[PDB]
DNA sequence: ATATATATATATATAAGAATCCCGGTGCCGAGGCCGCTCAATTGGTCGTAGACAGCTCTAGCACCGCTTAAACGCACGTACGCGCTGTCCCCCGCGTTTTAACCGCCAAGGGGATTACTCCCTAGTCTCCAGG
DNA sequence: CCTGGAGACTAGGGAGTAATCCCCTTGGCGGTTAAAACGCGGGGGACAGCGCGTACGTGCGTTTAAGCGGTGCTAGAGCTGTCTACGACCAATTGAGCGGCCTCGGCACCGGGATTCTTATATATATATATAT
């Protein structure tokens, strides 16, 4: 259950990302926490998507091209 | 200041490990930040959009959850 | 005796492709289609901006919430065209008020 | 004596916006300015969904709007079809696209 | 009477010709006909549910529209 | 080869339900008899159920051709079908 | 090794079978314009609760430095893994044939969205008795 | 010796019982016709396997910053009161859209000439092979 992305860096990503869209936003802990859970949780069953993929292509290794059918058939990219 | 690369290979290497993949390309991790990167520039701008419409500046995490079930991602966690 | 008051947005549309395009007609079918799609994103828009009065623990809903409803569900500059109608939109629901 | 739909100039019904509002169980009150948003933000995306409609109907050569021109309008334009992702088009189909690898050599 | 094999190979194969599939294996329109009874037992199901509280038989297209979009299929067409 | 490309784009451009509406009637109603017998139904609501489970089937071989194009085929198996319905949810 | 002659294989026109459009004429049915009118929009006073604003407060967010230790990067060798490729065979495509079920058409009957003759139950106005102040 | 509380009779309002307006479906009956099942040939693509580059896996040396923790500063989220102002609602008016009926032209449909398409094949040419001094 523990998180395998450093707190700080992520926090520092989360920041940099939302000072494009509006500077001088104070940010809470558990926002940073809640961000880092529901990304990872995403990327897990991007990953898992992703093996899937490189399976079903007869691979041990995974390949951008299974990533890049893995979103297409969950319909991610418009 | 640029932190795209505080997720470090080791990192995103044990992330596979729980997402269950043997043998990971060295070229992997930057679609992967890349994909990061489009999840969490939509996801905080919806947040930073939920707490303009409150009056705020503060970012809070019930805004994040709001912004998780707009997207249809549902989750059991802080904020409530 | 006819059978009901089935009200629409046919006329309205129809004025609105008469001042798009003048010269082309459409399929009646295909006017019902594009009028569910407009009854869709209605019913999707106004429950967002009642979901975001919720937000706000608010019982009223302004302009402020439908503003949020469009910036946030429509993307790219349907977004951004969509607000900027939207304010000047009620300057002259409010001029010669 | 003057109609809201006239009195702000747009072409869709103000006030059976504001019916639909006030029965749609979204809130005890409901403002002024918010009916007429939706009104014109309706009417200016009816307004681009008629534009290109008609604009596959002139690439088809007709006068008369059908749901291909609908569906080959909504799927390539990028914003129509990231915003209807879901939607289906009664009486249409795909965008008509050939795969690389299936194609003959 | 078992109408499952009125969706005759010809018309999956056009489905596929419309689907884009240069070549159609025998036992795709074994899968096929799984998958679409699945589907017309999920959407059928929840009409029926949705005309029942109507305290009707007659299942009208309103039902079939309230159906799809409780499963999120999105359709613009019939029933309004 | 030729003469199965050549209605690959002919059914891209066409719109019109290759379903026959009769098998389609009685095979729906064969589905509504098992859940409440004696059902009524319109004609409309088996056209939006047949355009829709159409459009669905479409939807659903795009991304089985997209499955076999990865694993570098031009010709489908339903393991392509089981993939694409696992990563698009409908796998129960 | 080289001159002479022959024959097999390969690339490009190419011409004939094969499918596609489109201009030319025809109809037909679905857009698309006028009356009747209805129902929902408009206008007007009132009031009453939603909301904005002034002020406090306090509470969590922000910053920054010691320290230390798990975490990250980089070189090194390899070994298992992605990838070309060569048979193969078998399963799916191209086309002729039956047949059989879809399509069209009608009718008589029945359920049913909504409406209506009728009818009993609930509610309030009125009449007279007696009991009190 | 005189008016008011109270039981009984009766007019009015209203929703349930059942029949109806007619409308939509609907199984059933009969003719038609074109799409599917089937089969024969064949051909080309999925698959097995074998070798070949090669690229992360791991491990140790080197670096490094994440995080704990303590201290200080402080920006605004939220609570309390207070005014206020705009929609909710009720009543009268009034015209815009919906339905129905005519009508007319936009597009469906046939069809032969023009247009590609394709595809095996005719033909020009590169090259392997045989012979001899």
């Amino acid at each position: 259950t523990e998180l395998l992305i450093r707190k700080l860096p992520f926090q520092r990503l989360v920041r940099e990302i939302a000072q494009d869209f509006k500077t001088d936003l104070r940010f809470q802990s558990s926002a940073v926490m809640a961000l880092q859970e529901a990304s990872e949780a995403y990327l897990v069953g991007l990953f898992e998507d992703t093996n899937l993929c490189a399976i079903h292509a007869k691979r041990v290794t995974i390949m951008p091209k299974d990533i890049q059918l893995a979103r297409r058939i969950r319909g991610e990219r418009a | 200041r640029d932190n795209i690369q505080g997720i470090t290979k080791p990192a995103i290497r044990r992330l596979a490990r729980r997402g269950g993949v043997k043998r990971i390309s060295g070229l992997i991790y930057e679609e992967t930040r890349g994909v990061l990167k489009v999840f969490l520039e939509n996801v905080i701008r919806d947040a930073v959009t939920y707490t303009e419409h409150a009056k705020r500046k503060t970012v809070t995490a019930m805004d994040v959850v709001y912004a998780l079930k707009r997207q249809g991602r549902t989750l059991y966690g802080f904020g409530g | 005796k006819k059978r009901k008051r089935k009200e629409s947005y046919a006329i309205y549309i129809y004025k609105v492709l008469k001042q798009v395009h003048p010269d082309t007609g459409i399929s009646s079918k295909a006017m019902s289609i594009m009028n569910s799609f407009v009854n869709d994103i209605f019913e999707r828009i106004a429950a967002e901006a009642s979901r975001l009065a919720h937000y706000n623990k608010r019982s009223t809903i302004t302009s402020r919430e439908i503003q949020t409803a469009v910036r946030l569900l429509l993307p790219g500059e349907l977004a951004k065209h969509a607000v900027s109608e939207g304010t000047k939109a009620v300057t002259k629901y409010t001029s010669s008020k | 004596a003057k109609s809201r739909s006239n009195r702000a100039g747009l072409q869709f019904p103000v006030g059976r916006i504001h019916r639909l509002l006030r029965k749609g169980n979204y809130a005890e009150r409901v403002g002024a300015g918010a009916p007429v948003y939706l009104a014109a933000v309706m009417e200016y995306l009816a307004a681009e969904v008629l534009e290109l409609a008609g604009n596959a109907a002139r690439d088809n050569k007709k006068t008369r709007i059908i749901p291909r021109h609908l569906q080959l309008a909504i799927r390539n334009d990028e914003e129509l079809n990231k915003l209807l992702s879901g939607v289906t088009i009664a009486q249409g189909g795909v965008l008509p696209n050939i795969q690389a690898v299936l194609l003959p050599k």
